[PDB]
């Protein structure tokens, strides 16, 4: 039952009476691991932002980045790096805009890149975790660009500088599959897959149309790039479940988060990060509630849990809060987090019994994504 | 009274007696059969007319008469911009004023005079009639009445149900008698969304009464010059066309290059495009708002010669705010835009859609 | 205040969330920062881009044609926030999708969100999106 | 009774029934006037910060600002323009920093002067308007510095340029009574009159001490430059007056704000902008509560208005909510401006009655500074 | 509650506006953001200067003199806000004055304020 | 056996038998009447102290022995920062292992060896009792044991409360004996506020129980060489004093350059000011660290000599991040801290104060 805060104040009264000194210095942040966990705050287009980087077990917030006007965080799957592709102006939100990427330190949350991308070429939009991507390799960030017209961004971290803007036709979305090579989804209901060699025209090939005209997809799917599965549910629960973990898109069974009697009882996925996935336990958790066909951006109170295999629902939790997005640690046991952009708070749930453990309040003004490192 | 008044003005349109060797009409340009615009092939193709004298070669592709009666008169508006008008660079103040000026016009109906055109009027005892019951006793003798009188009747023709029937399939969607194809639903909304809408409306906002996809103002759109048209015109090589600053009592050297916004309507069966006919495909006409938005090679290539669209006629006053909108239209937004504009298409002219 | 349930539009207060031009708005209402229901506030910027979608007016039973416009070049205004989806496709759709910061066209190449404005562009009709 | 929101709705609904055509633009702000008021938002200490342009006599945003870090807004008296001195970053908080003023058309409220200030030279603390000053011509920002000592900028606004660093002894805030001259209050308990050219040594006079070493002078004095008035609280409602309008300092008669019962009974002044002087009133407004001597810069429930002659008090004010700033408009029949940090609302309040008759919430996150032109 | 009331220390939670270390602190509480109650968080910088307050120790009924310290480079940390002002003088003392940014000293001429820590440096006299 | 000991070397501390020429003893140089510095003239004023033999001069400033007790025995800690040790340059580990030194040292007492100062030592009846009763029968007869044994006692007088006795007026203030001026009080505050509490003041945090004004560490602030106090000591033009680096052990290049923080106790007393004894006055050492902190001319002008402070002997491994604190001291915060430092003065030195 001791807080934090408390065990702090004990701490520092024993220090004082025993006479222990101590030299004030810069705290290094724990060594990145799996209950490690990032809420970025878009402040609701607010021209600058806030990371926050929270020891998901302690449910204590272990450092912060600055950010500029909607940046896009990365976080490296193994640990050794965080980055984000972001976007400054020479006075506040007017004048000479800057668009670059900085790569950080774990531990020391220091810098170590920053990378200028030539004539501002970020997607400016409410935070898309996939509109931002790093290869497996962490070698290459890949970036969209939607005016003037969809293209891709790819920028160098190991050489530290961007290298060229890549032609796409009309799609949406960065899935990388491979240091060269990353998916992307398309109007024409295709996944267009998209092979960069150093020069020219990368080499786009098309998927079957996977999904209908008035089928509608949300802008947040789910990607586990170890797995290479694309997890994709549409404004009614349907998901589409894409493996790319041989280079090219096979198209799994497609799947309901929702039963037919749920659907017509007016239960829809709603929300910003509806969907998480878990990579070792092959589970998806989709953020649902009742609600109308076009309240699909409002917060959800409820859970649910699907095998992603079968469909069968494994659980339902009724969150307790006001949930916008969700996302969970990928190691085993893992946490469940729950992001209220209402509250500001993380809420962190243990996954496996939805329960309440602990929770981390006022992460800035909107906080909207999670990110976790696939450590595994 | 305007019934009468209009059918003359129905006898004087397709009547060749109002030119000079008596071998055209106003029909003969403005073709009823298409859209009242010109389907004989020139020495520039159907970029520009062939006039009276079967030589002479206008500098301007011809355009529809169709809901040219919804323009306003010239008027510059409050905003310090100008509207309406009739002829490309809005020379003439309204449909009146206009219809004088071909039969006048030595590269097209080409009559000396007034005179000449009265006297052509005398000889005909049903004009005598028509004319007189309107305008009354002695109107053909006296060449000015006459003159003007007929250019009324034109008017007043042109002002009939007839030019502007509003049976587009466009019109009986907004009547909800029928849908767009989902295609026509995209092209329309692109064409709202994206920098179309910004000229090709009537109004900033609400809804048009009717609608005919021009704000009716002048903008320079940056159009190269049309080298065979230009040479068949014979003004010269030289010949630069200053669009709205041609027309008398327009000073102002930012109206230099600008022209008249078309009406939309009908535009899918108007082909050859823009105000010097440089455009055969209507594909084309959309493709070319690409060269201010997309950084793509071939947004700088027109498709027709496979070569730089070519250097503006004027470098100057182009509408950079509304072009350079920072958004390319991609191979499916150009059709879903063909599309919709083809839904512009009178009753009567969706047969010459193929 | 129940935010799931199907949103009611008024047509007597343009300040308020639900007033029935703002059926796919995303961000903040100008007419809280000093613009006003179709115009920008002082120093900003209009962007020419716009999303669209067709919002039922209560008043006339019409549904509308609501070309919405962004005013950018300043930090978000925090006044009238507002935040609704009437027909709001995903991002692939983008003439009918909101999370864009639809700035394009904007002067002075302005790109930042303050606000946005709700006029009326014509009287249609979706499929997708219809009364 | 009917608010500005529905009159709009009202208005928008007869035009659209009416067919009636408007070009979507840029408004104007209306002309400034007497009851035009300016809110800052340090928010707290946020790199970046807002400014809200109201009309009081509606109640109405007419504009917006947006500044960086701790800016120090001033207002033309004359209504001519606005100006701030900022504080900008290359990567939002951290990198090289670059402090500027920015002068404002205060209809159209674009910048029509970007003046960098060399070397960083800003003293950056929560915000104290008379920290940085506007000659009376119009023509010249001053600004403190802090560090490496106590110094005063001189920007000539009229020439777009940063002129020179004035060397002053130990000494803070900068009141301005000519187009060369400014008063400091010092350390010592003095006032030091500065008298600065292009170049040379600025003339540097004291007055005597006005106080003891043990009377405590707030950081947010009044100041009418127009009226050459400085009226100075300390920690006790004890008022300093100061009349500078010779040009050179008279002591005032010392007036309390507070009976000496209220003062026995715990009453304090506390707020931020505790004290506002209208000048053709010749009235003093205290922010007071009954507060501990240490919670001097808590919120207060209550205003004096007390007569600047005399010191004889004329209302006490129960505001109805936590207000930490005051203000007043200059035109007669004054409005007092009451600005909570907590509610982020500017109550607006007839000053003779005290009586609340609007309010503009939604104004940031912890605006404290409220300034008016005394434009009459 | 009441802010208003003679301030109350207390030394139990190190993040409450009622430490009794933190009797003139304004800002944010660094251990809120990843510090410490003496350390800063992680990319901020640490300055030098300081400035002092003497906070009665409900816990040995000593009163310390407690030299702030702030944690800079960074935007303001947004957690655990906190402002008291014991003994808190107007600007003209700044020993004792707390709206100033006190971030001189720092690395890399940070300047921005982030978080500030609460360290004792002695009794007071 | 402790009072036996600290009283033979309170014997030997003023015994002239241990130089050379029999001149010279601990209290020659570290003369108790000036808080155990040297009051001497040499050629470079009171810089630089004057051996046994009457001509030879050293290169460093004769330091107080008040309070050096206080000091650890050198070492480096955890932050690979060094501490503590004896010289300004921490080259002795301890009092012990410095007491021996200036005994042996040609510069100053100049005895040949250990077995000469023995000898000296077997003369006085005195001692043979002294010594034996506390190191056993025929400690004189071996030189080693002689002087390790001299060495001892030396140090342990060293530790007695004559030497430390904490009971200048800040002591006083610090038990509620007494108050601070106005001066005085703000000398203090601005003295923990400034960056001098960063390396004066034993801790980084909490509360030091026997306060001596530094933190035992070695820092290089810039100074410059004093040419009269090298040019009677005869190093040379071309030599540095490497400070720490000069420790036998020490091969760190970081460490060129950097001297032990002296102890502020009785610095109003012990002038001139410095390793080198560079600064005659006490204001002069205060005002120095404005050359880094400063914008103006003055700043860069040491005010004794109307010259600049000069180039510091070892331009490397300044302590800027200290020293660099973006905050310049005024002419009121330099009279504030020299009244708080003279604070720092034992009682029976609170006379020295007036000259
Ligand atoms: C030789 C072919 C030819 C003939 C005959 C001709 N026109 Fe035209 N018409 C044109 C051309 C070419 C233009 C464009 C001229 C310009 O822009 O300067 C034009 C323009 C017009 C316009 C303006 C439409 C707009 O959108 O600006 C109207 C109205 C018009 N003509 C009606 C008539 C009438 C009535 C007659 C019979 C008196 C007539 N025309 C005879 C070819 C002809
Ligand atoms: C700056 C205002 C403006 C914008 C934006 C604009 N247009 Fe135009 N449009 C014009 C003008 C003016 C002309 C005639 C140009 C000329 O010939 O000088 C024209 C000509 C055309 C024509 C040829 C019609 C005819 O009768 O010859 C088509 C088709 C057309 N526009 C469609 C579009 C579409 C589709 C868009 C959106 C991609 C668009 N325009 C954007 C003003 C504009
Ligand atoms: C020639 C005059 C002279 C004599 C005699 C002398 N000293 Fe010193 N003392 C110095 C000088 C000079 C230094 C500093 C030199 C250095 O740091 O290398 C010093 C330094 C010291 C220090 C280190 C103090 C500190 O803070 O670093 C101690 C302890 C000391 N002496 C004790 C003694 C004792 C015990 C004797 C008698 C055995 C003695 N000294 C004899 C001049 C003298
Ligand atoms: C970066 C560490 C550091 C800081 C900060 C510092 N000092 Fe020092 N001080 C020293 C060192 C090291 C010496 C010895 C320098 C030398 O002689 O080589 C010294 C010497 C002195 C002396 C001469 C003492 C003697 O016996 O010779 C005085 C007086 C002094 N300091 C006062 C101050 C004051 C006052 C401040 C605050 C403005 C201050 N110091 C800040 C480390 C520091
Ligand atoms: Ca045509
Ligand atoms: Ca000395």
């Amino acid at each position: 039952q001791e807080t934090q805060g408390q065990a702090a104040a004990r701490a520092a009264a024993a220090d004082l009476a025993a006479g222990q000194d101590d030299e004030p210095r810069i705290l290094e942040a724990p060594a990145p691991d799996a209950r490690r966990v990032y809420v970025n705050d878009p402040a609701h287009f607010a021209a600058v932002t806030q990371q926050f980087v929270i020891d998901g077990e302690a449910g204590r917030v272990i450092g912060m980045i600055d950010g500029g006007f909607l940046p896009n965080p990365v976080v490296a799957d193994d640990g050794s790096f965080i980055a984000h592709a972001s976007t400054v102006f020479s006075r506040i939100a007017r004048g000479e805009r800057t668009d670059y990427v900085e790569v950080f330190d774990p531990v020391t949350l220091l810098p170590t890149a920053d990378i200028e991308l030539p004539d501002a070429p970020r997607f400016l939009v409410g935070t898309y975790p996939w509109m931002t991507s790093l290869t497996p390799d962490g070698k290459t960030l890949l970036f969209y660009q939607f005016s003037p017209a969809p293209a891709v961004g790819v920028v160098d971290l190991e050489g530290k500088a961007f290298k060229r803007m890549l032609d796409v036709p009309d799609c949406y979305h960065i899935f990388p599959t491979a240091p060269d090579t990353f998916f992307m989804h398309c109007r024409d209901g295709s996944l267009a897959k998209v092979a960069f060699g150093t020069e020219g025209t990368p080499e786009i090939t098309h998927t079957e149309v996977f999904h209908p005209e008035d089928e509608f997809l949300i802008n947040h799917p789910a990607y586990s790039q170890k797995a290479g599965r694309l997890v994709w549910p549409t404004y009614t629960g349907k998901i589409h479940q894409i493996d790319l973990s041989s280079g090219d898109a096979k198209f799994l069974p497609a799947v309901e988060a929702l039963t037919e009697a749920e659907r017509a009882d007016g239960w829809r996925p709603g929300g910003w990060q509806q969907v998480a996935y878990h990579r070792a336990l092959d589970r998806i958790y989709l953020l649902v509630d009742q609600r109308d066909e076009w309240r699909h951006k409002t917060a959800s109170r409820f859970v649910v849990v699907l095998d992603a295999k079968t469909g069968e629902r494994l659980a339902k939790f009724e969150m307790g809060h006001e949930i916008d997005s969700i996302n969970v640690s990928q190691d085993e046991k893992p946490l469940l987090y729950a992001l209220s952009t209402g509250d500001k708070t993380l809420y962190i749930h243990d996954a496996e019994s939805g329960e309440e453990l602990r929770s981390v309040n006022q992460l800035g003004h909107g906080p909207q994504v999670i990110t976790t490192a696939d450590m595994g | 009274a305007d019934d009468a008044l209009a059918a003359l003005g129905a006898q004087l349109f397709v009547d060749p007696a109002l030119s000079r060797n008596a071998t055209q009409s106003c029909a003969t340009c403005h073709d009823p059969a298409r859209a009242f615009t010109d389907p004989r092939e020139g020495k520039a193709g159907l970029a520009v007319s062939v006039g009276d004298d079967g030589q002479s070669h206008g500098d301007r592709n011809t355009p529809t008469l169709g809901y040219a009666a919804l323009v306003p008169a010239f008027h510059r508006d409050a905003n310090g911009k100008y509207k309406g008008g009739q002829f490309w660079d809005g020379r003439a103040d309204d449909l009146k004023q206009q219809a004088g000026q071909p039969m006048l016009n030595p590269v097209e109906m080409a009559m000396p005079d007034r005179a000449a055109v009265a006297a052509r009027l005398r000889d005909d005892p049903a004009y005598r009639t028509g004319f007189e019951a309107l305008f009354g006793k002695g109107v053909l003798d006296d060449p000015e009445r006459a003159f003007d009188a007929a250019a009324e009747a034109l008017a007043a023709y042109q002002a009939t149900g007839e030019f502007s029937p509003f049976d587009s399939k466009y019109d009986r969607v907004m009547r909800g008698e029928e849908k767009f194809t989902p295609l026509e639903e995209f092209g329309y909304t692109v064409f709202i969304t994206f920098n179309c809408r910004l000229c090709h409306m009537q109004r900033k906002q609400g809804v048009a009464e009717r609608e005919t996809f021009t704000n009716f103002e002048y903008h320079n759109i940056g159009l190269p010059v049309n080298e065979t048209a230009r040479e068949a015109s014979g003004l010269g090589a030289d010949h630069v066309d200053h669009g709205l600053l041609a027309r008398p009592g327009i000073e102002d050297p930012a109206q230099s290059g600008r022209f008249k916004v078309p009406s939309l309507r009908n535009v899918a069966v108007t082909g050859p495009y823009m105000h010097n006919g440089v455009f055969t495909d209507l594909r084309t006409a959309i493709l070319f708002y690409n060269k201010y938005t997309s950084r793509r090679p071939e947004a700088k290539i027109n498709p027709e010669t496979g070569a730089p669209w070519g250097e503006p006629e004027v470098a100057r006053n182009l509408s950079l705010a509304e072009l350079q909108s920072g958004l390319m239209l991609d191979d499916g937004r150009v059709d879903a835009l063909v599309a919709f504009l083809e839904t512009l298409t009178d009753r009567r002219y969706e047969p010459l859609l193929e | 205040t129940d935010p799931r349930a199907k949103w009611v539009p008024q047509d007597n207060d343009i300040q308020a969330c639900d007033y029935w031009r703002h059926c796919s708005i995303d961000g903040n209402i100008c007419d809280c920062s000093g613009g006003s229901l179709t115009n920008c506030p002082p120093g900003t910027k209009l962007a020419t881009a716009s999303w669209v979608a067709s919002c039922y007016n209560p008043t006339d039973g019409q549904s509308y044609l609501i070309a919405y416009r962004d005013c950018c070049g300043y930090n978000v205004s925090g006044r009238c926030p507002c935040l609704n989806t009437e027909g709001e496709l995903p991002v692939y759709r983008p003439e009918f999708a909101n999370d864009i910061i639809w700035c394009f066209g904007a002067e002075d190449d302005a790109m930042t969100y303050h606000c946005t404005i709700s006029p009326i562009v014509g009287k249609a009709s979706h499929h997708h999106h219809h009364h």
